[PDB]
């Protein structure tokens, strides 16, 4: 239930993960938990959200990817690293409230 | 281990929890003839054979529900004292969510009498069930837990003989065993089990299992789940589990037939020999075939088991011939009728051998919406839908005026939108744009596929400039082949030159429509191509059907239906299914949305389907080819859809394959 | 020559037009011509 994602600023994560919690389809949304670095960060949800958002994040790193391809604007390309935790559980999150 | 994951639903041995001291109460007082089970043997008392039959009901909201534990007058048999209990639950409007029947065993005294088999599955076969070929489903391998005591304290049956050892040494045991319910659990999250793969999720409705030997804490048991039988679609299911090389419990499971989807393709599968095969091989296909083409000879004029069996040249009805050099198959009506006709057949086979599923709901394209009505529902019979196909097909060819020679002034092709950037927010802009720039008529038909299928009609010089523009825009981007002209077909269907023959397809519907129909048979199971919801009795689906297109017979209802509908709910919903049924022919089909309703769950709206099989012909599987690419497209990419071709993969779907 | 003959030629005439379109019922005249009568007969 936790996934490290690095080499994304997190304000940018946190503004796609909005925007991730945005759609109908999406049911519980995964939530930004804790801050390790200026550009990495670890969230924590359901093990099928994660899937789901980096599909997402995948998705809009492939989009870049061929807008820089075709010698267009190609200053930096969005290219997270995500990498599982060893956790069982999810920690800081408000959906363990009760 | 990986790869599995317990199922969305809870699994039956779940209420068997608060139960327990019921249980035991009723084994402290039960008695045999002149006898009583709870003084001789209570330390040699073990858990027999359970047996789990569920009703569709099931809390999901903490309640209070009540059990009742019954204790049957116990036997002395061959093997122990058997003493069999009956427990029921009950919520608190006392409808039964599920009956429980279990027997124990004292292995201690014996005597001569008979042992009851217990009922397979929990009896919950209906007594039509077919022996299918075994076939391999999963197998596992679940180690027992060290320590039985959190089991103990999460079920709540503390018997010390799972759990201490002085006891298990009086009980005549060398060291405790695990608790035979929880290789019963156990075995039931192994068949309930989710890889997310192609396969429906288990529910099951009744399930036996019976403990043949003894199982120590920390002994690796492996499962095997094999297929055995199909009960009027939903299957029979067992699992053998073993420790080493000894059966220790052989389980039976009878689960949920999952809600499925029968799709009809349209025009265009069309070829000589359709579903002769399975004419030859079912009788209820023969005798659907004869009727049929009796109702054909004896109304409309023609043999339709000639028209499909062979394709001649031109054919003679009642008032003149008809024509068509590469087919007479290929004209409009003859097909329609085909098609309806192979439809029909392929579910009779189908329900004929019990792969059918009762409470599937009913969807297709165009034109495959009336067999949808007349086979999945059966709202009206064969020989209605066949006359109003024929008249539906005999008014369109007279509605567009068109040259001396056969020709017209309208024509058809598949856009597809690959690497032209466009989507369903610029596609119908990008339509009306080039209609202006043109100044011809052009309209959105067949919302067929999201990526790389879209269909537009329109004038020649229309098309024309649609075929310009597409290939300017291929050889901006690379070559794609985006815009490939339709085969033989000139009539703009689905568009707003459709408008004129609509009330004479009404008023003939009308004169065919029963004066009395059943709401209920077509209610939450019909899904209209023109509006993609589901068929439902609510004042926002007649809103829907008025504003999105108008109907001078339907302002009656807006003006006032509550009243209306204490006075005729029976006629009015007739009126609003032959309405949208009719204006269903100038009207386009929105087979996106409906797929999309149709694929996502029920969580976050929409009808969570776990099969999609269409029924048509294997020579070109359009609607089975076309759901595939929408699943295999980056949205929904997890989704767990089994997609089928009635025909292509019959083995799989009438469980008759084998490994 | 008469009678089986033309009893066939009629079977192989009318099998034709049978599946093709019904309702299109063949039609023949038989030459009818007192004992050659009674033959005709």
């Amino acid at each position: 239930p936790m996934v490290s994602v690095t080499n994304a600023d997190p304000e940018r994560i946190g503004r796609l993960l909005d925007e991730f919690a945005q759609d109908v389809r999406t049911v519980l949304p995964p939530v930004l938990s804790i801050r390790n670095g200026r550009r990495a960060v670890v969230i924590t949800g359901t093990p099928e959200q994660l899937s789901r958002f980096e599909l997402y994040c995948r998705q809009i790193s492939e989009k870049e990817e061929a807008d820089r391809k075709n010698k267009v604007r190609g200053g930096d390309v969005f290219s997270p690293v995500f990498e599982p935790v060893q956790v069982e559980v999810g920690f800081h999150t408000p959906r363990l409230s009760d | 281990g990986e790869p599995l994951a317990p199922s969305l639903t809870n699994v039956p041995d779940a209420l068997v929890g608060p139960c327990w001291p019921a249980v035991f109460a009723a084994i402290g007082s039960a008695v045999t003839d002149t006898g009583e089970p709870v003084v001789e043997g209570l330390l040699s008392l073990v858990h027999l054979d359970h047996a789990a039959r569920v009703v569709g009901q099931l809390p999901t909201v903490p309640a209070q529900l009540t059990v009742t534990a019954t204790a049957a007058n116990a036997t002395d048999t061959d093997m122990g004292r058997v003493v069999p209990v009956s427990v029921v639950v009950t919520g608190a409007d006392g409808a039964v969510i599920a009956t429980l029947e279990e027997r124990f065993a004292i292995l201690g005294r014996t005597g001569s009498a008979e042992l009851a088999d217990p009922a397979r599955a929990g009896g919950a076969v209906s007594a039509n069930a077919t022996d299918t070929p075994r076939r391999r489903r999963r197998d596992v391998t679940i180690t027992a837990p060290v320590d039985m005591r959190p089991f103990a304290v999460v079920s709540g049956d503390h018997n010390p003989i799972h759990t201490d050892r002085a006891a298990a040494l009086l009980a005549g045991l060398e060291s405790p065993i695990v608790h035979g319910m929880w290789l019963s659990a156990a075995a039931q999250h192994a068949v309930t089990a989710t890889d997310g793969q192609a396969r429906p999720p288990a529910r099951l409705v009744g399930w036996t299992a019976r403990f043949l030997g003894m199982v120590r804490p920390g002994d690796e048991v492996d499962f095997r789940v094999e297929r055995v039988g199909i009960d009027q679609g939903a299957e029979i299911v067992d699992v053998a589990a073993r420790v080493g090389s000894d059966l220790v419990m052989s389980a039976s499971a009878r689960l949920a037939a999952p809600k499925t989807v029968y799709a009809f393709p349209g025009q265009g599968i069309q070829h000589k020999g359709m579903g002769m095969e399975v004419r030859a091989r079912s009788k209820a296909a023969r005798k659907v075939w004869d009727t049929a083409d009796k109702f054909t000879r004896d109304t409309l004029g023609f043999s339709v088991l000639h028209v499909v069996r062979d394709n001649p040249t031109s054919i003679i009805a009642s008032g003149v011939h008809y024509h068509h050099p590469d087919g007479v198959l290929y004209l409009t009506q003859f097909t329609q009728v085909a098609m309806a006709t192979v439809a029909a057949a392929q579910v009779a086979e189908m329900r004929e051998q019990g792969a059918f599923v009762e409470g599937a709901i009913a969807c297709g394209h165009s034109v495959g919406e009336y067999t949808a009505l007349a086979c999945v529902t059966g709202i009206y019979q064969l020989e209605a839908l066949l006359e109003m196909v024929f008249h539906r097909g005999s008014k369109m060819h007279d509605i567009v005026p068109r040259d001396e020679l056969g020709r017209s002034n309208y024509r058809l092709a598949a856009i597809r939108p690959s690497q032209i950037d466009l989507d369903d927010a610029d596609v119908p802009a990008f339509v009306a744009g080039i209609a202006e720039s043109t100044g011809e008529f052009l309209e959105i038909v067949n919302f067929n596929l999201r990526g790389s299928q879209y269909a537009i009609a329109g004038t020649v010089r229309g098309l024309e400039a649609l075929e310009a523009e597409v290939e300017r825009r291929r050889e901006l981007t690379g070559g794609r082949r985006s815009f490939i002209l339709v085969p033989g077909i000139d009539v703009p269907f689905h568009s707003r030159v459709l408008r004129v023959g609509v009330a004479e397809f009404r008023r003939s519907l009308d004169r065919v429509m029963p004066r009395d129909a059943d709401p209920d048979l077509i209610i939450g199971r019909y899904i209209p191509n023109l509006v993609p919801r589901l068929f439902t009795l609510d004042r926002d689906f007649i809103q829907e059907i008025r504003d999105l297109v108008p109907a001078e017979p339907l302002d009656e209802i807006l003006a006032d239906y509550d009243t209306w509908l204490r006075e005729r709910p029976r006629e009015m919903a007739r009126t609003v299914f032959i309405e949208l049924l009719a204006w269903q022919f100038a009207s386009p089909v929105r087979w996106i949305e409906t797929q999309d309703l149709l694929f996502i769950e029920e969580a976050a709206g929409g009808l969570g389907v776990e099969r999609f099989v269409e029924i048509g012909v294997k020579s070109s599987p359009t609607v089975a080819g076309l759901a595939t690419n929408t699943l295999k497209l980056p949205e929904y990419a997890h989704s767990t859809v089994e997609v089928l071709n009635a025909e292509r993969d019959a083995a799989v779907l009438f469980a008759t394959d084998t490994d | 020559v008469l009678l089986w003959a033309v009893q066939r030629l009629i079977g192989g005439l009318s099998t034709i037009g049978a599946e093709r379109d019904i309702a299109s019922r063949l039609h023949v005249v038989l030459p009818g011509s007192d004992g050659a009568y009674g033959e005709a007969k």
